[PDB]
């Protein structure tokens, strides 16, 4: 049977307080489902909120520690953070997904395109192999792209190179958001198929994005995770 | 009247709670997209609603 | 055609200062104003405050000197000294990111300037513009977005001065993309009103008679209105009408709005063509076809197109709408497409006047990352009776060898002035990637 590799990109902005349980259930259902149709696979996951610059986050010293409300705790924002590299032992994946915590942010759209670019380009560090690759992207908000960074004083276009240090993105303040063409080119080169597990409200916009990115699918994120699971099954069964 | 926006990167599950609490004391409520507004309540009621809105992290005008 | 580029005059600023982010002319003894966002000013307690350089044209080495728009540092908080705390934050304020001169009046804006409101310790980038009137006899401050509405739900994150323009009658137009949760806003005020209502004692100052857009419903959030501003006569009266870009308005398709000019009431909308094309990254208005009525040009640098083979490549596009006597149609009359991958074609447009001196205005379109070595390029398109030409009449590229960092050549343009006096208009191109600013002269 065909081997498969899957990576789970989780959004952790503050708008995910109502969707964290669904994301965790989706992780623990992807693992226990794909460990039944392939028998030879590796998965890992990551997280992202937004760039750490003047406009996108609150720069006051008090809010850097707790970007959320004073009642909740929350963790300080981070542009991207690869938490678990690809591995086959499911207990590690379940335990690491079950301990994730939410983080704060100011503006409604989230900068997941930096995370997608880093996942696509940083090959050895994540653990990509010469095998069919899958990338599931969960989000409750919109997305930035090239041209937004000029608000924050960032003008250098994202060069598309790997800049991962200590399993964390460190050049967020230095490079602009990647344009849609850059993501299309990088994903088409790396042979990675993207499945967006977005919330129902953002179904239209992402669906339009599905037209731009070849070989991509969009499902819905909820307690009934069956849609994206069936999308994974369809993608797997269509290989030749 | 009190305008409680809550339109940033915050959960919709908090804003909805507000509409519950406002409905708990039996008074007005008007909802626009990702916004709620309650008309002409009282003095103590306005204090209470402002306190709850602050506690749930919404920006109240 | 007639644009001599054998040896353009080149102005050099300090290293690592983004010298040339925005450029303009100033003829009250003609001179060239250039910006420097990351410049090391002499004002105490300020780091990379930025400034403007007034290079006086005519001198053999044209040694640019800065302008002391503001000497005081970050203002202390009132009643805090009664340790001290800065009430504003001038460090890394990107002062000089937009310089516009009309007559003897100069306007230098700072989008990234942020201040802490007295009521709460929050910080928000309101952004401020300094306006020097009657040469440099008096210099006033203008912070139309530094109102009493504190947080992002108000005008706190408006970042006014991100784009600015002068009209025919000296009316000042600013655009703040971040107002009302990044809905955007267009603010307008004549210089006389600012002077009359000026009051430096108080930080919060309400300019009487100011024109501005109002807050809309939450549907239109994250529209980034006011990302780029221009002026032109579209209604039919003698008052210049505003032109604003909304790159992420209609489901990230974007559009462009024309305003009533006297009431700021929406007149015409022009929609984008492809999602996430940044339709409205830069706008311009000029009479390309010589009919006597202004015509609209809108750029979109991120637009991608299918190669003849099939591979999708990012080139960028420019749309040209001709204003017929009756009205301005909502279908783009002519589209120009770039030819360099990742070229960011159409990210900055500028009318040039009758450069060829044939009775039709011409246009100049930049591409910061075009060319063989990705240094940058500028195209000069001619006008004509049928409208704008479809083929670049002239091509301009940097002379110096490519470095290890992008040059951003053509990222900021300006034209339509007879700098020397030879009777033909001239052009000025910014190259802030390596801190350069070149000037081309007509024949
Ligand atoms: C180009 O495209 C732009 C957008 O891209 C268009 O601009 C949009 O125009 C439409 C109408 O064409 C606007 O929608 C309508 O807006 C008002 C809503 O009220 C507004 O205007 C009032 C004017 O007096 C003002 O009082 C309102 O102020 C409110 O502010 C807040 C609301 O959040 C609230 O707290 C206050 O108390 C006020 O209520 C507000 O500014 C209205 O006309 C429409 O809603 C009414 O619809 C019918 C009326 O028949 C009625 O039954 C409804 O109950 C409701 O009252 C409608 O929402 C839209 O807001 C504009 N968008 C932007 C971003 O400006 C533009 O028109 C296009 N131009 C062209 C030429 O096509
Ligand atoms: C208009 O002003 C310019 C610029 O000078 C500015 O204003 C001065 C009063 C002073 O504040 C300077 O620091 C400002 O830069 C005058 O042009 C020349 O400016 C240079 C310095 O930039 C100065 O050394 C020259 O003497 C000025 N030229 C002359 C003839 O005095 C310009 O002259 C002024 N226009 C007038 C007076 O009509
Ligand atoms: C402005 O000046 C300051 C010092 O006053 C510069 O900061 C230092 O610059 C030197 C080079 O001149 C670097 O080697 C140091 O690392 C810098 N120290 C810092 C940033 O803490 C600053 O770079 C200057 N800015 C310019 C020239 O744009
Ligand atoms: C927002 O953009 C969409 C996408 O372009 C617009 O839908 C278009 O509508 C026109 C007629 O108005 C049709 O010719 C196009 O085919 C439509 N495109 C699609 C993809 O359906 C929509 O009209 C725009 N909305 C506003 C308010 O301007
Ligand atoms: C642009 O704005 C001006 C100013 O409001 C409009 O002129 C008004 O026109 C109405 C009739 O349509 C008159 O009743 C007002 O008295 C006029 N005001 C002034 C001071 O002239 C003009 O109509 C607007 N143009 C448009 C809508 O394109
Ligand atoms: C968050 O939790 C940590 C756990 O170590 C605790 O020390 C800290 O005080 C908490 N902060 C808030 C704001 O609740
Ligand atoms: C995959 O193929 C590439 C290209 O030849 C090679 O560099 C890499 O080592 C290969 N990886 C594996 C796991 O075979
Ligand atoms: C999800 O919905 C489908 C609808 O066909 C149903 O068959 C399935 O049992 C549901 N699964 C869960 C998570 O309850
Ligand atoms: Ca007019
Ligand atoms: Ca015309
Ligand atoms: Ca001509
Ligand atoms: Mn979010
Ligand atoms: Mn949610
Ligand atoms: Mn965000």
């Amino acid at each position: 049977d065909y081997p498969i590799d899957l990576y789970y990109l989780m959004d952790l902005s503050y708008s995910m307080k109502d969707d964290l349980e669904n994301v965790k259930s989706l992780g623990t259902d992807l693992m226990n489902e794909m460990r039944r149709i392939t028998s030879d696979f590796r998965i890992g996951f990551g997280s992202f909120v937004e760039k750490t610059v003047m406009p996108y986050i609150s720069t006051t010293p008090a809010k850097l520690r707790n970007p959320c409300t004073s009642e909740q705790n929350c963790t300080s924002p981070f542009s991207y953070k690869n938490v678990l590299s690809l591995t086959n032992k499911g207990e590690v994946f379940n335990e690491l997904v079950g301990k994730q915590r939410i983080s704060g942010n100011l503006d409604s759209p989230e900068g997941g395109f930096d995370a997608i670019m880093q996942v696509a380009v940083c090959g050895s560090l994540i653990g990509w192999r010469n095998v069919t690759r899958l990338l599931v992207f969960s989000t409750d908000a919109g997305f930035h792209f090239a041209g937004d960074g000029k608000l924050g004083g960032i003008v250098l276009p994202n060069d598309g190179q790997c800049h991962l240090e200590n399993n964390m993105y460190t050049m967020s303040h230095y490079y602009d958001y990647p344009s849609i063409a850059h993501l299309v080119q990088k994903l088409s080169e790396n042979n990675i198929q993207t499945i967006f597990a977005v919330t129902e409200e953002f179904q239209p916009v992402y669906k339009e994005l599905k037209n731009l990115i070849p070989k991509s699918a969009v499902g819905t994120l909820s307690a009934n995770s069956s849609n994206v699971i069936q999308l994974i099954i369809d993608a797997y069964n269509s290989l030749s | 009247e009190v305008e409680v926006h809550g339109r940033g990167d915050i959960p919709r599950s908090s804003l909805e709670l507000f509409e519950k609490v406002a409905k708990e004391l039996g008074l007005k409520v008007e909802r626009n997209h990702r916004t709620v507004t309650v008309k002409g309540v009282s003095e103590e009621q306005i204090r209470e609603l402002e306190e709850v809105a602050k506690k749930l992290g919404l920006w109240v005008l | 055609f007639n644009l001599d580029a054998e040896a353009p005059a080149v102005l050099s600023g300090p290293p690592g200062s983004f010298f040339g982010f925005s450029v303009e002319f100033y003829r009250p003894g003609v001179s060239v104003l250039v910006g420097a966002p990351k410049a090391n000013t002499s004002q105490p307690g300020v780091l990379q405050g930025g400034a403007v350089y007034l290079c006086p044209w005519g001198a053999s080495p044209t040694q640019c000197t800065p302008i002391e728009f503001d000497s005081k540092g970050s203002r202390l908080l009132e009643s805090s000294l009664s340790g001290e705390e800065p009430v504003e934050y001038k460090s890394l304020q990107w002062f000089g990111a937009t310089v516009r001169a009309h007559g003897s009046s100069i306007l230098a804006c700072a989008p990234l300037y942020s201040w802490r409101t007295e009521k709460e310790p929050l910080s928000d980038p309101v952004g401020t513009c300094y306006l020097s009137t009657d040469n440099f006899t008096r210099i006033l401050e203008y912070a139309p977005c530094r109102s009493d509405f504190s947080w992002a739900a108000g005008q706190g994150y408006c970042q006014g001065g991100f784009s600015a323009e002068f009209t025919k009658t000296g009316r000042v137009v600013l655009g703040g993309p971040g107002s009302y949760f990044w809905q955007g806003q267009i603010l307008s005020a004549t210089q006389e009103q600012i002077a009359e209502s000026y009051y430096p004692e108080y930080l919060i100052n309400l300019v009487q008679g100011q024109l501005q857009t109002r807050q809309a419903s939450s549907i239109y959030d994250d529209s980034y209105l006011g990302y780029s501003v221009a002026v032109g006569e579209f209604s039919g009266d003698d008052t210049e009408d505003f032109v604003a870009g909304v790159p992420k308005g209609n489901l990230t398709y974007g559009y462009v709005t024309i305003l009533n000019g006297s009431d700021i009431r929406s007149l015409y909308n022009f929609s984008g063509e492809q999602m996430a094309s940044y339709f409205g990254y830069a706008v311009a208005a000029t009479d390309v076809n010589g009919d006597g009525l202004d015509d609209l040009l809108v750029g979109a640098p991120l637009l991608m197109d299918r190669t003849p083979d099939g591979r999708p490549q990012e080139v960028g596009r420019v749309y040209v709408y001709l204003q017929h006597p009756a009205g301005i149609e909502p279908t783009p009359t002519l589209t120009l497409t770039g030819h360099d991958e990742f070229g960011r074609f159409g990210s900055s447009l500028t009318p040039l006047g009758d450069l060829d001196q044939d009775g039709y205005n011409d246009v100049a379109i930049g591409a910061p990352f075009g060319g063989e070595t990705q240094q940058g390029v500028v195209f000069v398109f001619p006008g004509g009776p049928g409208g704008l030409g479809s083929k670049p009449s002239q091509v301009l590229q940097p002379l110096w060898a490519a470095s290890h960092t992008p040059d951003f050549f053509g990222s900021a343009l300006r034209g339509g002035r007879d700098l020397d006096g030879n009777g033909y208009p001239d052009l000025i191109v910014g190259s802030f990637g390596v801190d350069k600013a070149v000037v081309y002269r007509g024949r």
